[PDB]
RNA sequence: GCAGAGGCCCCGGGGGCGAAGGCGGCGCGCAGGCCCCGCCGGACCGGCCUCUGGUGCAGAUCUCGGCAGCAGUAGCCGCUAC
RNA sequence: GGACGCCCUGCGGCCGCUCAAAAGACCUGAACCCGGCCGGCCGCCGGCCCGCCGGCCCCGUCUCGAAACACGGACCGAGGAG
């Protein structure tokens, strides 16, 4: 159980935050977990989505592997390369299917000089919960 | 078709069982019936009915009464079905066997203490089902203040007293006042 | 599949106690009222009215809630459940419940043959091969 | 709620029925009417909470720990008792401050087959319980009542489990769903302390045991009742009516001489 | 109905809907003694070795109903307090 | 509590248990007490005699403490004594060591004699005393004594 | 019978292998009602014990929403006119 | 958020497409009411193969007494009072 009365429980309250959030409470909630190599290098469980990141989706339908070329945070989905919809035409615009984050694990992250900063930032705070908090 | 009303006075309700939730009364009337059914004796009809009243109609009977009733026969087993609360007015209690539904803390320890016994209707039961050497004793049923105020206060041989003060003349300073 | 013999199963009326005017209203639903007007055709049982519902109507004890085949009924929605049926209910027979999906009526029908309850819908839900 | 309104009767002589209605006719300020007050609105008066006296407060907490004590009682409560050595159950159990641990203590003593029935019994409640904040329902299993001792750490995750210290023991845990019989797991500490606990519980005399109907069978069954039994006289023979003329046979047993 | 009933001696609901608002509801009460219990316990973290109780003195509960039992007053007389030797300050 | 009601068992019966011939109506004989001395005389006299009228001194203020005068009687001076004390007390009789009972210190002022004290001399301190009080006290033995 | 609460539903109640609901049709009950079956529907639902109620409609010139016959009816006849 | 083909002066039809499904401007889709096809001859209760015979005033309501030429009520759904 939650021992801080501060936070909610309450369905509604939740629901009303998710649907409603500020878009930096927005990125972190569209999170992936990164592969097991990955895991290993950057010693990190999950790190949130962002545009540059070739990701695999181990979901029902449009299960594959591509490149996100799309972060929608309103709807909370992301359009990887490739997942798209069924076209009723040959000759038209290919339709990205969107697929959540939670949907998917990822392959490569764009590294950027500000993701490495958050990794190490990351990193330290985990080391410090590993000295026994 | 068929006049069934001239002369007959219609059915009279009465308490065939006990309506108490407590498991040891119910279990007990049911004891003390199959033994009436088995063998047809007054002592465990009477104590069969008796199970079956109400608070209100089994009232309390105390350590100076019992004494009083008993001073003849103190070897007949004093049954009741209530409770025995010790008289503390009665400094010195005399022994007897007394078996009720329940008896209070003081009156368990002045009994036990003058050497008597607190027996239980399961120990009547089982030692004097049929109720040899036992007297069924009763408290006072219209001891309750309720049934003292029951009646029409105002009327001239009511004898009875006005619920509430009323703080007035009229009707009370006489039987001419009014 | 046959039960004890049993008593002929009289139903004292077939039909089923429609309310009074039911007919002539939609908003009047049929599920039975007592009539309780004070010029209500129906109370005073004049000539020529409906009848009216009363214990005297009540079917023999002995063969009440019985159905059809000479069984009882115990609702069961599960295979647990068929230990009710299982404790020598040679009286009773099985309902599964309509709730029950038809991958567990399948379970629950082959413990029925195992034991012989008779189930009274063996046939629900049963749509080819899924 | 109901009464924001202004709404007054257009009064007879409209060929609109009595009640008050807005400044269009809009029905308002009525029970039977779209947006009208309750008829008799509920009330933050009510009284929500009833009084009990501490001798019974403290006598169904007895009662219900006495029923714990009867496995046949637990058992019919729903819980899991095949494994477990021995009810009332007291395990020595130090400090536990790992689910872990915990868990491995309950397989010991066989109540993990209780501890499972709650687990897999997480569901979706229906109604709107689930809209309200009360949305998943898992069975009622395990209790464990401690003293000097840190189990709840180790404990509390476990699924179905609730866990009370022996100087504060709550009814609700002790019968949940006001059936007496949870199953306790009783740490050494706390079970060889309840009688300190109602010990200082002052003026307070446990309520003095009684008969069981098990005890009053026995009872009847004995020689002495059974010698006081006198036989019943034999019972009427009721028979049926049948018309003796005809049969020189049932004329017989009336009209012995006549046949 | 009637019959014997004793006079109800209660008063009628005033300011019921409208008014200065008679009526108390004790909701308030099991958070009001959290309330309480952190202030004393605040108050009395303010000063550690001082109790918060200051001494007060044994009277005689007034009225000849109690006359023969003793209650804690406002404070002590200076006439006690010369028997210590202790002025008021 | 609700559903083990007779107003729901009432439904689909109209009138609520109320009558035809007169139903439920907003307050029929008035509101309160009302009529007292003209349409409900038959039952202010049949059932509450001294209502109406005023009986005796009025005091502005009663003084509820210098009024309340608790009472014990004869009969239960014994039980104030402690049980283990009092059975020693009993034997004895001790004439020259008998219980003196403070009953105002158990907080009774006046003792009057209901019953009867057993037959040991005991000694009763007490604002007040009846006169068969007195009369049984000293028949036992004991002393009638008043106490500050 | 309804809607909620605390329990129970012997490996942890029933559910996309189809919930509630809607529509028809059996069965059972003296009846209030209940059950099942086919079809439509597309995510929830209970039986039993204990508990709580804003708990059951034919009426109120009842409220609000829809809507019938009337009825292809009465009418579309001020200001000269196309 | 409707592929393509066809016929349109066009409006728009059609075929089908996207989809698990049109769910197509929207979830489920009731009752009243209505149209096509399709039986039947007409309300209730009872008997029988089932259109004949027999019984059958309009309920609620006050009321001594209501089928009343007393009153309220076109219909249906939801809400509606110890």
């Amino acid at each position: 159980m939650k021992l801080n009365s501060a936070v909610t429980a309450s369905r509604r309250k939740c629901r009303k935050a998710y649907f409603t959030a500020n878009a930096e409470t927005r990125a972190k909630m569209m999170s992936s977990r990164l592969s097991k190599e990955l895991r290993a290098e950057h010693k990190i469980k999950t790190m949130p989505i962002r545009r540059g990141d070739i990701v695999e989706i181990f979901t029902g339908g449009h299960k594959g592997t591509g490149k996100v070329v799309e972060v929608r945070r309103r709807d909370y989905k992301i359009c990887v390369e490739g997942i798209n919809q069924k076209a009723r035409n040959p000759e038209a615009k290919p339709v990205p299917y969107p697929i959540h984050p939670s949907n998917c694990i990822i392959k490569e992250l764009y590294m950027n000089g500000s993701r490495y900063r958050a990794i190490k930032r990351r990193q330290e705070r985990n080391a410090e919960r590993l000295a026994r908090i | 078709g068929i006049d069934l009303k001239t002369g007959i006075k219609k059915r009279k309700v009465e308490r065939k069982e006990p309506k108490s939730p407590n498991p040891y009364i119910r279990l007990l009337h049911n004891a003390f019936k199959v033994v009436y059914e088995n063998t047809g004796e007054d002592f465990t009809k009477v104590l069969t009915k008796r199970l079956c009243l109400s608070k209100t109609n089994r009232p309390v009977l105390s350590v100076s009464r019992l004494a009083h009733l008993m001073h003849k026969r103190e070897d007949k087993i004093a049954v009741v079905a209530s409770t025995v609360t010790n008289d503390e007015r009665l400094v010195t209690i005399p022994r007897m066997t007394i078996c009720a539904l329940k008896f209070s803390a003081t009156a368990r320890s002045r009994i036990e203490k003058a050497g008597g016994r607190c027996m239980s209707f399961d120990e009547l039961l089982a030692e004097k089902p049929t109720g040899d050497n036992c007297v069924l004793l009763q408290g006072r049923r219209s001891c309750r203040a309720v049934c003292k105020k029951f009646g029409s206060p105002g009327r001239p041989n009511s004898h009875v007293k006005p619920k509430g003060e009323h703080k007035g003349r009229r009707g009370a300073r006489g039987r001419h006042s009014w | 599949i046959h039960p004890l013999p049993h008593k002929i199963i009289i139903k004292k009326r077939k039909n089923k106690f429609i309310r009074f005017q039911s007919e002539r209203f939609v908003r009047v639903k049929p599920s039975w009222r007592k009539p309780r007007g004070i010029d209500s055709p129906m109370r005073h049982q004049y000539r020529g009215q409906r009848p009216m519902v009363s214990i005297g109507y009540g079917s023999d004890k002995e063969t009440r809630f019985m159905l059809p085949c000479g069984f009882f009924k115990h609702r069961i929605s599960t295979v647990h459940e068929l230990k009710t049926l299982f404790m020598n209910n040679k009286t009773h027979a099985a309902q599964i419940a309509h709730g029950v999906s038809a991958r567990s009526r399948k379970q629950i029908l082959e413990e029925a043959k195992k034991m012989g309850v008779r189930v009274l819908n063996a046939d629900a839900k049963l749509r080819k091969e899924e | 709620a109901g009464v924001q309104c202004t709404a007054h009767s257009w009064g007879p002589g409209r060929a609109v029925a009595r009640l008050p209605r807005k400044h269009g006719g809009i029905g308002a300020y009525a029970n039977f009417a779209r947006g009208g007050h309750m008829a008799h609105p509920t009330t933050v008066i009510r009284r929500w909470c009833r009084k009990v006296n501490l001798n019974q407060r403290r006598y169904a907490v007895a009662s219900a720990l006495a029923a714990s004590a009867n496995a046949a009682l637990v058992e019919a409560r729903g819980h899991r008792i095949a494994d477990v050595p021995s009810i009332p159950l007291v395990v020595d159990t130090d400090n536990v401050t790992k689910t872990k641990d915990a868990l491995a203590i309950i397989k010991a003593v066989g109540v993990l087959r209780d501890v499972e029935r709650c687990k897999d019994s997480r569901h979706i409640r229906a109604g709107r319980g689930k809209m309200r904040n009360r949305r998943y329902i898992t069975r009622k299993g395990p209790l464990v009542i401690y003293n000097t001792e840190d189990v709840a750490r180790g404990f509390r995750n476990l699924p179905g489990v609730d866990l009370c210290h022996v100087s504060s023991i709550r009814l609700l845990e002790l019968a949940p769903g006001s059936h007496p019989g949870r199953l306790i797991l009783w740490t050494k500490s706390a079970f060889a302390s309840l009688d300190d606990v109602y010990a200082a519980k002052q003026n307070y005399t446990l309520p003095r045991s009684c008969i069981t109907q098990t005890d009053i069978e026995r009872i009847l069954q004995s020689d002495a009742v059974q010698k006081t039994f006198v036989p019943k006289r034999d019972p009427l023979v009721i028979e049926r009516k049948v018309d003796p003329f005809s049969s020189k046979e049932a004329l017989a047993r009336l009209d012995p001489s006549g046949t | 109905m009637g019959r014997n009933v004793a006079f109800s001696n209660m008063r009628r609901y005033k300011c019921t809907n409208k008014g200065p608002n008679l009526i108390k509801n004790w909701f308030n009460q099991p958070a009001r003694k959290i309330r309480r219990r952190q202030t004393r316990l605040q108050k009395a973290k303010a000063i550690f070795p001082c109790p918060l109780q200051k001494l007060r003195p044994s009277v005689t509960r007034c009225s000849q109903k109690f006359n023969l039992t003793q209650r804690i007053g406002r404070g002590f007389t200076l006439r006690e307090l010369q028997g210590v030797g202790l002025s008021a300050g | 509590p609700t559903r083990i009601r007779k107003s729901r068992k009432r439904r689909g019966h109209r009138q609520m248990g109320y009558g035809r011939v007169g139903g439920h109506r907003k307050h029929p004989s008035g509101r309160g007490k009302a009529g007292g001395l003209q349409h409900k005389r038959t039952s202010f006299d049949k059932y509450h005699p001294g209502y109406f009228g005023k009986l005796g001194m009025r005091n502005y203020h009663v003084r509820r403490n210098i009024e309340y005068n608790p009472t014990i009687n004869i009969d239960k001076i014994w039980s104030l004594i402690p049980e283990e004390q009092r059975d020693g007390f009993l034997q004895r009789k001790s004439t020259t060591e008998a219980p003196v009972v403070d009953v105002t210190r158990f907080g009774f002022f006046k003792v009057l004699g209901r019953g009867s004290l057993p037959q040991c001399p005991i000694i009763i301190k007490a604002r007040y005393f009846s006169s068969d009080a007195e009369k049984k006290l000293r028949e036992v033995g004991g002393v009638p004594l008043l106490v500050p």
